[PDB]
């Protein structure tokens, strides 16, 4: 098929009785959540008889240069999909056992030190809001995604650097840094520049609010889900008939969001 | 009022059933992620919605 | 502009052409729920039983 | 036009949901068999059929 | 149907470790206005309360915070329990615990070495009493299951900052541990699941905690 | 569940030529149909054991 | 035709189910089900209808 379902159910809740009382009971309820596929991405690359019985070979290079672009889309996907999930509205109907999605916002200041400061309090309130949903023992799965220039900015913070502080954290001249709130820290690329549409489909359009954000944090386990139908493959395939070879390789497969009570993102204002 | 038992209420009958099958799958998604809720994704249910209740005009119910 | 666009068979799509889904969905043993917790103070208290006097 | 910011957007969507998907298999019944034909049942689709287009009034479609 | 049992067992278990935590901590609220009988007096203490001010710098806020929290270990010197601060312990929530890690003062090397460190989030003391962070403070003024004695008032919620000696405070008497059961009942269609315990918690001797409380919070 | 389902489908036609000509392809079509179940029927006595035990 | 013009589906056999009930000093038995009927293939059947019946 190309779908896949989820069941979601609620809580329950507590009383009191006293002797010669009966006891109440109450209901509980539950919804469903459903993902489909919907897009095939691919790459083609033909050649005659002719020519390839009179240059050096390069098949190998092409080959290996289709599977970059692969990868790059992927990644890509990924981050814009965990990117989208901070505008969620919880239904009444599960709303104990369900939260919302959340976003915060850090002003831009002339000098990098205050901009820092902005940031790393925009995280803060971010970690206060997870630790106050029984999330706090596990602080050291969630994973912490920036882009180049965040990653430089938090070097230039007055803490997480300074040995009277975060002794053993990070070096300013070596351009190193390990931690923030306790949370790992990782320096990506794939993050979008500019708005645009992308090949997976309509579901990964980004417009100006979106490219804003550069910080997000989510757990590996529970926050997307990915469905696939077809792994990615190629063929290499003579066309008899017209005296030519071709070359192709494609999948089929989405994201999708599954919790997104358990992840946030950080949003920079007022930028040049 | 819905009518049974001809060609025509049979042809109208279907029209009308194929008409909420494509409205029924994005109320879901309108609901469950935030994920599909762009502006270019809302026009298509809005098409969709405007045809259901042609579809149900044309039938009588 | 593949030239059997007119003349394809597809098995999940009903209607007067083939537009409408009908495909099945697929599940397996994912129930998502509220979060879990343990108790902490327990032990930080002087404790008397009572029970059956 | 549709809406999904807020709480007060929130219920209305979700109200549309649960009412087209009353509908939903109601009209499959309509076409697939005469079973289920009798003028008693064809009132119960009738009135699920206008709380649909009046959920869709509310919800601003 | 497919079965749901073993989720529905599961929340009855957290439901119930959930409140015990928070019982225990509202009658800790609660000990602030204990006064001591009158024939008891030159022994027995009454209870205190301290008050911090909200400020719209974090540094400021911290440390007014700092203030009150020593003015209650002075006042807990006083009456020949300084020699066992080993003993007591710190309770702050989360908005609490985070305000501590902005002062320049408990987690700097110059001062108080070898106390915390600001990018792993850790603190291990404030004016020689421990630190522990729970989530189980009340969020909403109500009723509580276990009777007219834990209501909770739009003043108590806003303590967010406890100190107690665990082994002379407070006081716990069970009669019954928790139990569940499921049966059938056959004269109709249903079957259902149930649990239960019995318990309370009382009051030994309040003169040996206090609480801080922040006032004109936005 | 409380509902099954059965599929649906068309079939086909039959057609010649002659040498050089070319094949011809046709569609099919589809369907599917639903089942459900809603009420119970049952009996039901009652006795007294002082009835019983003579 | 026996073979194409009905289906049945069922959610539980007929079963059968004796206790006692002691608080009102009483014995029951009760026998349930839960089924239904539907249209396969309505193209394999006819029906004859009387007309003008006094």
């Amino acid at each position: 098929s190309n779908q896949a379902r989820i069941d979601r159910m609620n809580t329950v809740t507590i009383k009191g009785r006293t002797p010669g009382q009966k006891l109440d009971r109450e209901s509980v309820k539950n919804d469903k959540l459903v993902i489909t596929v919907d897009t095939v991405t691919y790459a083609s690359t033909v050649m005659d008889w002719q020519d390839d019985w009179t240059s050096p070979d390069r098949w190998a290079e092409i080959g290996a240069q289709h599977g970059y672009q692969h990868a790059r889309l992927f990644d890509t996907a990924h981050l814009i999909q965990i990117i989208k999930a901070r505008k969620w509205i919880a239904p009444a109907d599960l709303k104990p056992a369900f939260f919302d999605g959340k976003e915060y916002t850090a002003a831009y200041n002339a000098d990098r030190e205050l901009f820092a400061a902005n940031i790393i309090d925009a995280h803060r309130q971010g970690i206060e809001e997870m630790v106050r949903r029984d999330l706090g023992g596990s602080l050291t799965e969630f994973i912490t995604v920036v882009s180049p220039y965040v990653f430089g900015l938090l070097l230039d913070s007055k803490k997480l650097v300074n040995v009277d502080y975060s002794a053993g954290n990070g070096n300013f001249a070596e351009r190193r840094v390990g931690m923030v709130n306790g949370v790992r820290i990782v320096e990506s690329a794939r993050f979008p520049a500019a708005a645009g549409t992308s090949p997976l489909g309509a579901a990964f359009t980004v417009d100006a609010d979106d490219v804003a954000c550069q910080m997000v944090v989510y757990h590996p386990k529970m926050t997307l889900v990915t469905v696939e139908a077809k792994p990615l493959a190629t063929n290499k395939y003579p066309d008899n008939p017209n005296f030519s070879d071709i070359l192709d390789s494609f999948t089929l497969y989405t994201v999708g969001q599954r919790r997104p009570d358990t992840s946030f993102a950080v949003k920079l204002t007022n930028l040049p | 009022a819905i009518t049974t038992g001809t060609t025509e209420a049979q042809a109208l009958n279907m029209t009308m059933r194929d008409a909420v099958l494509k409205v029924a799958p994005g109320v879901q998604q309108l609901v469950q992620n935030s994920s599909q809720l762009t502006a270019a994704e809302i026009a298509i249910i809005q098409t969709n919605i405007t045809a259901l209740k042609a579809a149900f005009t044309a039938a009588g119910a | 502009d593949t030239p059997y666009k007119a003349d394809l068979s597809r098995v999940h799509w009903a209607g007067s052409n083939s537009d409408v889904d009908i495909h099945l969905e697929i599940f397996e043993g994912d129930v998502d729920s509220g979060f879990m917790y343990n108790s902490f103070f327990r032990g930080n208290s002087s404790y008397v039983s009572v029970q059956d006097q």
